[PDB]
RNA sequence: UGUGGACCCGCCCCUUGGGGUGUGUCCAAAGGGCUUUGCCCGCUUCCGGAUGGGCCCGCGUCCCAUCAGCUAGUUGGUGGGGUAAUGGCCCACCAAGGCGACGACGGGUAGCCGGUCUGAGAGGAUGGCCGGCCACAGGGGCACUGAGACACGGGCCCCACUCCUACGGGAGGCAGCAGUUAGGAAUCUUCCGCAAUGGGCGCAAGCCUGACGGAGCGACGCCGCUUGGAGGAAGAAGCCCUUCGGGGUGUAAACUCCUGAACCCGGGACGAAACCCCCGACGAGGGGACUGACGGUACCGGGGUAAUAGCGCCGGCCAACUCCGUGCCAGCAGCCGCGGUAAUACGGAGGGCGCGAGCGUUACCCGGAUUCACUGGGCGUAAAGGGCGUGUAGGCGGCCUGGGGCGUCCCAUGUGAAAG
């Protein structure tokens, strides 16, 4: 059993995007699939769709990288250069709206579980509401 | 302690010419001139490398140096920029040249700086009527700098303010040589003042 | 450390070692000389460093330091201790005050006189 | 307002006193945990009407004696004896920890 | 030495004893009531429990017992007596007792 | 009883009270209970003793007892009078 | 006398002893002054306000687990005592309990707070002055009187100590101001005034007020100010260094002129207008009267003299170097390290850097020290994985739906004194 999905799917993207995969699989949950419907529309992502392998549900999450370098070491830039997990079990982390973080200088973002739902830190910040500081990404 | 002592000897360990003796360092007789090397007995060896360290500390020494203040005042003074809002070297200088003595000097009431500072001293100042004895008085915007009446006769100031007729003052300062009056337009900006010093190496000194 | 054990445990906050024990670790500590030998230095050096036995208010008994080029202690000589070791004799922890009590300053000293004790000399 | 807090039932070995459980949830102050903590308060029962297992809302009282400054307002839920159970275990190895020869 | 607040001790010594004075009756009496009672004395009962409720209210009258201190010693007062004569009783008098 | 008097908090000869209601008992600059002007006897500003007639009604109606200054100053303000 | 209120009981409304009502019982008082036949100052009971306070509760509040089990008034009942009042607060009787690793019990240390200092912050440290609360008034116990005390300048007893002792027997408590003495590295005047603010009492006049308002002493702290300004040699003398030509101190001085701290003379405060008194009603309102400790002080005006400088450092860190003396000596030394012969490091000197009525030292606190790491650390070989396992408490939990909404988030509102 995995102790967090959540900072295991953060990871296996973290992962398969520095060997550059095409895509990278992850088994299924409504809130994981929340979270890629962000990384998607942040556009870190080309995006997700449901598959399924051997009867389980998981997600295939089409993964983005830059140009071919020039010089010695062609590996493109990374889209996601960061994706850290955050609020952890046996350490929630929770922000009112006034103390949601403002990501690199406002070029990264911050994924947050509202009652209002999953949003971005400006998502967030507009609809007026905090919660549980679920990862980083930038 | 307003040092009191020799001043030409600054300017010589400063390598630049500080004008804090007003007359005779317009002249070429400044002391700068025929020994620009520092004073002592190793003045004209060769100089080492100074450490960025001592580029900073004789940086400030020389803005300082220049109002001849004390070094007590001087951080006062450069502490209360450090909280004002704005740009700190246009705020401390701005605040450095809004001292009495400082402004006396301006309109030329003085020679030098620590002629206008006796000057206030003595009573010879006055502030929108009343009289101000504190070299320290800050001047704000609107204000009527002129000179005591019953010092108007005095052979300094006679021949001082003549020497002013005719004479082009800073932008921000108004001066009518008939009434021997002045008047403290506005907050000099950075680009108004001219001074051979980098305040930037000042924040950074009092920023160790 | 885990969340859990840091709250469990939590960090322990180390103290602070007084290597001075003036006690009351006061300024300075008043006491009466008991023997005013004098020592060899540490590993590095050789001289003949002057020391002296104080017996302090403190209810303390210990070996202070007499600096300056030359001294006037004695057997029951009361003077002023200060705190301040000496490099190169291991023990030696704690500087006498030149200047208080049976403790003259130093004469004929024209640099560093605050210390030492040593009036402005009134050249003439 | 008077107080009014929420526990189980642990004791009735008393003359119309029950000791009722409350636990009480929290971010730790600087580690930011969200840590459990407890405490046990000595409610007044006149008609001995609650047992334990019994979940009952604990009402600030007026004084009724030492350790008493509470009644109880009624009942939550009944008859769920796998609280008590933790609250005696918790009891249980406790006397396992001295002299005692190490049997437990 | 010497200072004339010495003059307060000396009075509070007057004092001390005037108060001290009303209670003891009060007591006294209350028992006395208390006890008639006890045995079911019907009417000499009640009666002395009028004098004792009486010296009660009157000691609260200045600083002796003041406040609700007498009410309580009045409530015990005509508590006990009621529940005592609660053997065959049937006030008679009926001093501080409503029917 | 509950008063209506001043507080001394200028500095050294330069002495700016504060009209206050207090407790007869506690100290002179003590803590009050409700501040109700300010007076600066040397009258070195144009305004050197503001009031509050209204607060200062309301506390002389439910037993407020002035002292002889703090009187003085609450009727240069006009808080008695009723014509 | 009974407006009323207290208590028993009943009923009603409330709902832990709140409010109402009925019968019964119980409970009031003080007089004084005149502008004397009615005003004033008081008095009594009751309801309410206002202010101050008691008691209770949730949560928070240092170190050691080389302190792990603690408790019998202990925990809870019933009845009583007691109090303004709840309560083992106390008591009689009954029950057998209560508390602890979410650290009981024990040991150590400590008055708490607003704040203060320091830190980018998180945090660390701290609680002096001023304000709030608490506790104590030589040590221990206790109650009396009172609206209130278990009462710093009230009382009683025991104890320790000191003065009186016609030896039986007494009298005392500065941690109130000032002062003395002792301890210590160290901490002030046996001050002036009640003028002002505040307090007690008095109808008032007024009295009392070491609360307070002032002065005094101490660079102890902070801020302001001075010891002068301008001109003055291709540069005195002296001291210094010298590749002997020179180079340095230095425009520094001398010296000319100018302003003129100190100090002298004249004037001279604000803080004070109320209380009081007269008119008016002892009201609103108007009129007058007395009242400054600081102080002849501040400040104003006139006159008027060139009129204190010091301390630290100059090997790297770290701003500033030469000569001489000394020779592992004498000595320096925060760390690294300097001295056994040509020491930028000792001592002196000339010179120089720093700061300046101060400068340096010692001690102590935060910082730098992400060097206890929450922000913000680590454990193969640097300090660090438990000799291994079983599994107890505990920490942690996969995918979908529903309820609840404790955590979490949001809104409004109350609170968050003053000082800072
Ligand atoms: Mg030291
Ligand atoms: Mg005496
Ligand atoms: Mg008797
Ligand atoms: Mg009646
Ligand atoms: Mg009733
Ligand atoms: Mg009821
Ligand atoms: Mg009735
Ligand atoms: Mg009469
Ligand atoms: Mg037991
Ligand atoms: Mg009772
Ligand atoms: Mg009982
Ligand atoms: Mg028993
Ligand atoms: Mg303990
Ligand atoms: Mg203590
Ligand atoms: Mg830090
Ligand atoms: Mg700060
Ligand atoms: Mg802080
Ligand atoms: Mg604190
Ligand atoms: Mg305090
Ligand atoms: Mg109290
Ligand atoms: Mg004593
Ligand atoms: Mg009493
Ligand atoms: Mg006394
Ligand atoms: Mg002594
Ligand atoms: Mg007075
Ligand atoms: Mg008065
Ligand atoms: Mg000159
Ligand atoms: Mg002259
Ligand atoms: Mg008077
Ligand atoms: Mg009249
Ligand atoms: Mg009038
Ligand atoms: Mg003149
Ligand atoms: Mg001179
Ligand atoms: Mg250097
Ligand atoms: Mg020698
Ligand atoms: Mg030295
Ligand atoms: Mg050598
Ligand atoms: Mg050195
Ligand atoms: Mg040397
Ligand atoms: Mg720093
Ligand atoms: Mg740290
Ligand atoms: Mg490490
Ligand atoms: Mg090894
Ligand atoms: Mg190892
Ligand atoms: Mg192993
Ligand atoms: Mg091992
Ligand atoms: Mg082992
Ligand atoms: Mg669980
Ligand atoms: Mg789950
Ligand atoms: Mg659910
Ligand atoms: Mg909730
Ligand atoms: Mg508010
Ligand atoms: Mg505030
Ligand atoms: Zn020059």
């Amino acid at each position: 059993m995995l102790t967090d999905p959540i900072a295991d799917m953060l990871t296996r993207i973290r992962n398969a995007t520095r060997v550059y995969k095409e895509s990278t699989d992850v088994p299924a949950s409504r809130f994981k699939e929340e979270i890629l419907r962000i990384l998607a529309r942040e556009g870190f992502i080309k995006g997700y769709e449901r598959v399924d392998v051997d009867g389980k549900p998981y997600l295939r999450v089409y993964l983005k990288y830059g140009p071919r370098r020039q010089g010695p070491d062609p590996r493109p830039e990374q889209v996601i250069h960061h994706i850290r997990r955050i609020s952890k079990p046996g350490r929630r982390v929770y922000v009112g709206v006034k103390e949601i973080p403002r990501v690199r200088r406002g070029l990264g973002i911050a994924i947050l579980s509202t009652s209002k739902g999953v949003l971005t830190d400006r998502e967030a910040r507009k609809l007026g509401v905090g919660g549980e500081l679920i990862c980083e990404v930038w | 302690g307003r040092y009191i002592g020799p001043v030409c000897r600054l300017c010589r360990r400063e390598g630049v010419k500080l004008y804090l003796k007003g007359e005779r360092c317009y002249s070429p007789k400044c002391a700068m001139e025929r020994r620009p090397y520092p004073p002592g007995q190793h003045g004209q060896k060769r100089a080492r490398r100074p450490s960025d360290y001592a580029v900073r500390l004789r940086e400030k020494q020389k803005l300082r140096r220049i109002y001849g203040i004390s070094e007590r005042q001087f951080r006062n003074l450069f502490e209360e920029a450090s909280k004002k809002k704005g740009v700190t070297g246009s705020v401390f200088l701005g605040l450095l040249e809004s001292r009495l003595d400082n402004v006396v000097y301006r309109l030329g009431f003085a020679v030098s700086r620590r002629q206008a500072r006796q000057l206030v001293r003595h009573g010879h100042i006055t502030v929108n009527g009343r009289r101000v004895d504190l070299p320290s008085y800050r001047v704000r915007p609107g204000d009527e700098i002129a000179v005591a009446e019953k010092s108007r006769n005095l052979e300094l100031i006679r021949q001082n303010l003549e020497a002013m007729k005719g004479r082009k003052v800073g932008p921000w300062l108004s001066l009518d040589v008939e009434g021997m009056k002045g008047k403290f337009l506005r907050l000099p900006d950075r680009e108004d003042l001219a001074l051979p010093v980098n305040e930037q190496l000042v924040i950074e000194f009092y920023s160790r | 450390p885990t969340i859990n054990q840091l709250v469990r445990k939590g960090r322990e906050k180390v103290r602070k070692k007084s290597k001075v024990p003036a006690l009351k670790g006061a300024p300075f500590r008043r006491g009466v000389c008991t023997v005013v030998r004098t020592v060899t230095p540490k590993k590095p050096n050789s001289a003949l460093r002057k020391v002296a036995k104080v017996r302090l208010t403190s209810g303390y008994e210990v070996t202070a330091y007499i600096p300056g080029e030359g001294h006037n202690l004695q057997e029951h000589s009361v003077v002023l201790i200060r705190g301040g070791r000496v490099k190169d004799l291991p023990g030696v922890r704690y500087h006498i005050v030149r200047g208080v009590y049976d403790a003259a300053g130093v004469k004929d000293r024209k640099k560093s006189r605050s210390k030492y004790g040593t009036k402005k000399p009134k050249e003439a | 307002p008077k107080k009014v807090l929420t526990g189980v039932v642990v004791s009735d070995k008393m003359q119309k006193t029950v000791t009722v459980l409350v636990e009480r949830q929290f971010p730790h102050p600087l580690y930011g945990k969200v840590i459990k903590r407890s405490k046990k308060y000595l409610a007044h029962d006149p008609e001995e009407k609650y047992k334990l297992g019994d979940v009952v809302e604990i009402i600030e009282s007026r004084p009724i004696s030492k350790r008493k400054r509470f009644r109880v307002l009624r009942l939550v839920e009944s008859g769920r004896m796998d609280l008590v159970e933790k609250y005696l275990i918790r009891r249980q190895n406790y006397q396992s920890l001295s002299k005692r020869g190490g049997k437990a | 030495r010497n200072l004339s607040a010495l003059k307060r001790h000396r009075q509070s010594l007057k004092r001390r004893l005037r108060n001290k004075a009303k209670k003891s009756a009060i007591k006294t009496l209350s028992k006395k009531a208390v006890q008639l009672a006890q045995e079911g004395k019907a009417e000499e009962a009640l009666k002395i429990m009028r004098k004792a409720e009486s010296l009660i209210d009157k000691a609260a009258k200045g600083s002796t017992l003041h406040k609700n201190a007498a009410a309580r010693r009045k409530s015990r007062l005509m508590r006990k007596v009621r529940q005592l004569l609660e053997a065959a009783g049937a006030p008679l008098i009926g001093g501080g007792l409503s029917a | 009883m509950v008063k209506i008097r001043l507080a001394r908090f200028g500095s050294k000869h330069n002495p700016h009270y504060r009209i206050v209601v207090t407790d007869a008992r506690r100290k002179r600059d003590g803590k009050y209970i409700e501040k109700i002007g300010y007076y600066d006897p040397r009258k070195t500003t144009p305004d050197w003793l503001k009031v509050d007639v209204e607060r200062a009604r309301y506390w002389l109606s439910v037993g407020a007892q002035p002292t002889d200054t703090a009187r003085r100053l609450l009727r240069q303000a006009g808080v008695f009078r009723q014509e």
